[PDB]
């Protein structure tokens, strides 16, 4: 079970980014999948998580409405597309493998995480 | 707080005509209009509502406890000629 | 809904609180320096494979604990709370705790 992280770099204030994340090791369609961002002295926080068959996506509330996160199963790949991106969102973004949180009827925490790559604003 | 499931045919499909826990009765099933909601646990409410495409209420055990069941109230966001029927859904009977 | 956790711990016990937290899954992660995080526990106690038997934890009221017995240099790591928030679809970090 492997995750590895491409896309990152630098950017401008009000300029989009596209990451994305090839899976492997493991049936990609069988599981969804985290994004998570970590900025430079700072704790962990969650970005967003999309189910197995692409039907639901959720998103954190400082997210909500400029990232959009996609899955392609065919090509066992993870997306998420960042538009309208600010100072605030210079961060180390992961991607990461679900796991069913026994809580909640369809809640999840974090498995696999891959390395990480790193996009400045 | 509303999740895409589209009775349980895995195929799921619990569509709004003319195991169970309760049913919506109304007109548009949105917020621009009064809608009936009736649930057993009876709590019956006539509100605003903005219902989901797919309202259910989840099902699982707690933490695991066979003894101790709880439920998500996942059929609105807000608070009769259509109606459509609101099932108890354990998540194992929608995976494969 | 948010957790709460110390800085920092030099048997090392994390803390963490919330309100009625008993009533949520916590799970914990364990970053190393210049390394991605891996899951240590989750669903309170339990243990994913390659994890040693000093990981242990408990939840309980309004406080979740991790504990790591015959810690060793090797555990010096940043260790996050996290549970998922059913009430807005969220998973939820701790500021996360540095072992020394
Ligand atoms: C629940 O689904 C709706 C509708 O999305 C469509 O059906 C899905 C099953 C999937 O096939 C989607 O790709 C389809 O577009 C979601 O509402 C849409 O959200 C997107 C933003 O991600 C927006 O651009 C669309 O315009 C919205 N469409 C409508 C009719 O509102 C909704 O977000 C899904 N709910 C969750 C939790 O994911
Ligand atoms: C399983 O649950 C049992 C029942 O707990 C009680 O009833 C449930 C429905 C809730 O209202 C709960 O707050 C009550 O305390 C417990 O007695 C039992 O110890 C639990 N077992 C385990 C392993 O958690």
């Amino acid at each position: 079970v492997q995750l590895v992280e491409s896309g990152g770099g630098v950017v401008q204030p009000g300029r989009s980014l596209r990451l994305s994340c090839a899976a492997s090791g493991f049936t990609f369609s069988n599981y969804g999948m985290h994004w998570v961002r970590q900025a430079p002295g700072k704790g962990l926080e969650w970005v967003a998580v999309i189910w197995y068959d692409g039907s639901n996506k959720f998103y954190a509330d400082s997210v909500k409405g400029r990232f959009t996160i996609s899955r392609d199963n065919s090509k066992n790949s993870l997306y998420l597309q960042m538009n309208s991106l600010r100072a605030e969102d210079t961060a180390v973004y992961f991607c990461a493998r679900a796991f069913p949180d026994s809580s909640s009827w369809s809640g999840f925490t974090i498995d696999y995480w891959g390395q990480g790559t790193l996009v400045t604003v | 707080q509303c999740v895409n499931l589209t009775a349980i045919h895995k195929r799921f499909d619990n569509p709004v005509l003319p195991i169970i826990r309760g049913w919506i009765f109304g007109t548009t099933l949105d917020s621009k209009t009064q809608s009936l909601l009736i649930v057993n646990n009876v709590v019956i409410k006539v509100c605003e509502f903005q219902f989901c495409n797919d309202p259910f209420l989840g099902v699982y055990y707690h933490k695991n406890n066979k003894s101790w069941m709880e439920s998500e109230f996942r059929v609105y966001s807000s608070a009769i000629t259509r109606f459509q029927t609101l099932l108890a859904l354990h998540r194992s009977y929608l995976t494969p | 809904y948010e957790l709460t956790q110390p800085p920092s711990v030099s048997t090392a016990r994390i803390t963490c609180g919330g309100n009625n937290i008993e009533r949520k899954s916590v799970h914990w992660c364990q970053q190393k320096p210049g390394q991605a995080p891996a899951l240590v526990v989750y669903d309170d106690s339990d243990r994913p494979s390659g994890i040693p038997e000093r990981f242990s934890g408990s939840n309980s009221g309004n406080t979740a604990t991790l504990t790591i017995s015959r810690v060793e240099a090797g555990d010096e790591a940043d260790y996050y709370c996290q549970v998922w928030d059913s009430g807005s679809d969220q998973v939820i970090f701790g500021g996360g705790t540095k072992l020394t």
